């Protein structure tokens, strides 16, 4: 379980997590309590494996379409503000953390993605994605490029998709129906092919990624890029003259991006809820609270609304928020994770050539992609139970093992990426094959993962991986 | 080749 | 249900109960309210069974140990003392009344075994369980014996198994592994082998239980006795010359008793939780309430700073102190009564010649552990997993809504298929459960909800055990 | 002990 008398918290890499931790260090000058600020990777899947245990961080923070997920498998405390401070904050920044009409979280900054541009690479931004085949071809030509951005978050590559039809769950007088997905109109079809099509002219790479597109842009190789207001730091950094406008339109309709609402959950099984509490309202909620993170990676539109009118004077927030009109925010039901994984999936495949346009959505339409994870997964996590129930059956009721073995063993045990760790002693180090396969991968399986039983016979936390190479080409 | 290098950032942290 | 308007309270009869009842003729002085005292056999398993139902006692005494099993079925109410209340107590007190982080009653007193040794048989008591064996063979020629205490609860001979390695559930970093339970290792095997033995060669009798020890005792028939606090008081009347000493080392090692905090807790269902809360803080926990109890059955360390103050002079109380100190405080986690069925079973297993030291340990380890459960279970999540696979295999690439409650096993074993949003679902009850078996033939029902999730509660209501 | 444990059960399944 989590420590009693600090504070752990997660925050996305790509966040103001500097700030966040001068925030944390001043709520430590006053109440004595170590705050600590940290950014696992993948957090959002990292989250709900660890808290479901009672372990994990005291507060998190990720826009809210995961919490409704997190909340309604149990993980989430729920927070009571009192009236006074929900009128700090926009009445719908909390009608986003809010799960069967109880608030779940703490509303922070809205964010939406903007196209980014090179203001000497392009005095003006095209008003439409058709344009940018012919503006790639003339900066080309100047040994540059016309557009970067991450093509392996379906986050990035949304907008377009919805552009001209495609919606994740239909929203009809209050409910969202998931029966009723937009994955595979005509819509969806039209902008992913588009997408597509740009790539299979050269006009961009399916390799591109966050961290390739940032560096690309702020490098001055690339005139525009497609993110949110995390990235306008880096851009000042670079001295890119840069501005941040509206999204380019689709066949004439606006791109429309997917409004997150970034957000604070406090960890149900944390000992700390009274300090996590103290720490959001009276030291992070507040114009010095936010301005220190500000002043580290924008936030987008904040939800103190206080705060917002000095923002929302400059341009770039102003964009963002042109571009939030135009879009839609994200639902906070539980099935976006599902959504958002038939999605990436989709956009892979399709920008790879692993399958035609029409496959990827219709597989995203029918979720295929993580129903196939669920069947390899069912079949691990069955398998382990065996071995499990193997190894108590023979314990119990078997012959009477040495009278002089340990009492004291870490018990069958499947980790997150399918190794059934087996039954064993206090203090051994244990060896288990590499999996063959791991997320569209195949693992020389002759080399080994290794994992410590620790001499109080719980397994260690840490698994190593080190040794697992990769094989496909 | 760009998703194995993904995963070792996956195994790095697991 | 309770009667509104008197206090009905249970304690053991091996408790300090007519000094409890003059402090609730002082209550009843006071506010005109009957507070009626008993004192039931085997009170500890009567107050879940009539509990459970709306009746029974307001108030009831134990020591905390089963508290967390009555705070899970949700049969005590939640005790709230202001801060002024709680500085007057020790503060590793209220830790022994804590389950999950919620107070679930008031301590009163902390009791540890001691050896209790007669001065004029045994001016210098042993310091080792290994020298009994030659002092009991001494003492029969003088007609008398060495040893005799209770051996029918494993309380009494749990300091001796625990004295060379025995535990019962590991503590490691705030939290009690229920997986790794310490009943069978090398440790317990030697301290109950030693136990055994003193019985097959006649240094003590199996049947030798509570009353019959104590009597001895005070008859001046043995030299020694293990008891605690509560039973200072008849030796005071019998005026057998006794000192309270550490107990015996085994193998150079302390024992370790296990330590009781003496709490008392507040029946969920009863209607008189104001009376009890004001006859507990204004009445019993004072010098005069806790006085009043002490000069009927001395408590033991008890949990008020200002009165344990005196008592702490007391060489006996240093002794209890000294025990105490060498043991350990009680788990009060709700598997604490399978534990104890567990090691009771084992030791009088063991001593009638039933059964080895080593079947005897190995029952009470799988017992203690509860290990047909954990068996039951992965074998029930396998097969969970098992539907959700074929499950999968057909909608997918068998022959051609997005929206379903997903394969999930709820806490009882019951593993609810995959299924559609606003679907009521019906799934046998379970072959077993906690030891008793139903009737599967009748079902369970959890409703899909219309936005595909699960239901939270799960309708349970037509599994109906099967017995005689 | 049985008649008694199921009396427990019936508890644990009312809540869940
Ligand atoms: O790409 C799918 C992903 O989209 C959203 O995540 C955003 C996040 O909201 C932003 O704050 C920033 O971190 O970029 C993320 C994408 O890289 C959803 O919030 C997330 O749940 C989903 O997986
Ligand atoms: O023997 C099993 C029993 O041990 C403890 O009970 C003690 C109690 O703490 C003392 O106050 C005294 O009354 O004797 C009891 C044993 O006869 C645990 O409290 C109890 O739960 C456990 O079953």
């Amino acid at each position: 379980k989590i420590e009693e008398g600090k504070l752990v918290i997660w925050i996305n890499g790509d966040k103001g997590y500097n700030g966040l931790a001068e925030v944390g260090k001043k709520f430590e000058k006053d109440t004595g309590i170590k705050v600590t600020v940290e950014h696992p990777d993948k957090l959002e899947e990292k989250f709900p494996q660890v808290a479901a245990t009672g372990d994990g961080p005291d507060i998190i923070f990720w826009a809210h379409d995961r919490f409704g997920g997190y909340a309604q498998s149990g993980l989430l405390a729920e927070i009571t503000p009192d009236k006074a401070f929900q009128d700090k904050l926009y009445p719908f920044t909390w009608d986003a953390v809010r799960y069967n009409g109880k608030l779940i979280a703490y509303p922070i900054a809205v964010e939406a993605l903007s196209l980014i541009y090179n203001k000497d690479l392009l005095p003006n931004p095209p008003k439409t994605w058709e344009e940018i085949p012919a503006l790639d071809k003339e900066l080309k030509a100047k040994g540059k490029s016309a557009l970067m951005f991450n093509l392996q978050e379906p986050y990035f590559t949304w907008p377009l998709i919805a552009a001209d039809g495609g919606y994740a769950f239909k929203y009809e007088n209050g409910k969202y129906d998931i029966k009723d997905v937009g994955v595979d109109n005509a819509g969806a079809k039209a902008g992913l092919t588009f997408l597509v099509d740009l790539i299979k002219n050269k006009h961009m790479n399916a390799d591109t990624d966050y961290s390739i597109a940032e560096a690309a842009f702020n490098k001055g190789e690339t005139a525009m890029t497609i993110n949110g207001p995390w990235a306008w730091s880096n851009i000042d950094t670079s001295k890119v003259n840069y501005g941040v406008t509206v999204l380019p339109t689709f066949k004439g309709q606006p791109s429309k991006p997917f409004v997150g609402v970034l957000s604070a959950g406090i960890n149900a099984a944390s000992p700390n809820k009274e300090l996590a509490k103290e720490f959001l309202e009276n030291y992070l909620l507040t114009d010095e609270g936010l301005e220190a993170v500000n002043k580290d990676k924008p936030l987008g539109a904040v939800a103190l609304k206080s705060y917002e009118e000095e923002l929302a004077k400059d341009p770039r927030i102003a964009a963002t928020m042109e571009n939030a009109q135009k879009g839609e925010i994200m639902p906070n039901i539980p099935q976006m994770s599902a959504f958002w994984y038939a999605v990436r999936t989709a956009v892979i495949n399709a920008a790879s050539g692993r399958q035609t346009v029409d496959e990827a959505l219709k597989d995203a339409q029918t979720n295929a992609a993580a129903e196939f994870a669920a069947l390899l997964h069912s079949l691990l996590e069955a398998n382990c139970s065996l071995a499990l129930a193997e190894e108590l059956l023979l314990d119990g009721w078997g012959p009477p093992l040495d009278p002089e073995g340990p009492y004291s063993y870490c018990n069958t045990t499947l980790d997150q990426i399918g190794t059934c760790w087996p039954r064993s002693a206090a203090g051994a180090l244990v060896e288990r094959p590499c999996p063959e396969y791991f997320n569209g991968v195949k693992y020389n399986t002759t080399r080994n993962a290794y994992r410590e039983c620790l001499e109080n016979g719980t397994w260690a936390s840490k698994i190593n991986y080190s040794q697992c190479e990769p094989i496909l080409d | 080749r760009e998703r194995a290098e993904q995963n070792r950032i996956i195994f790095d942290s697991v």
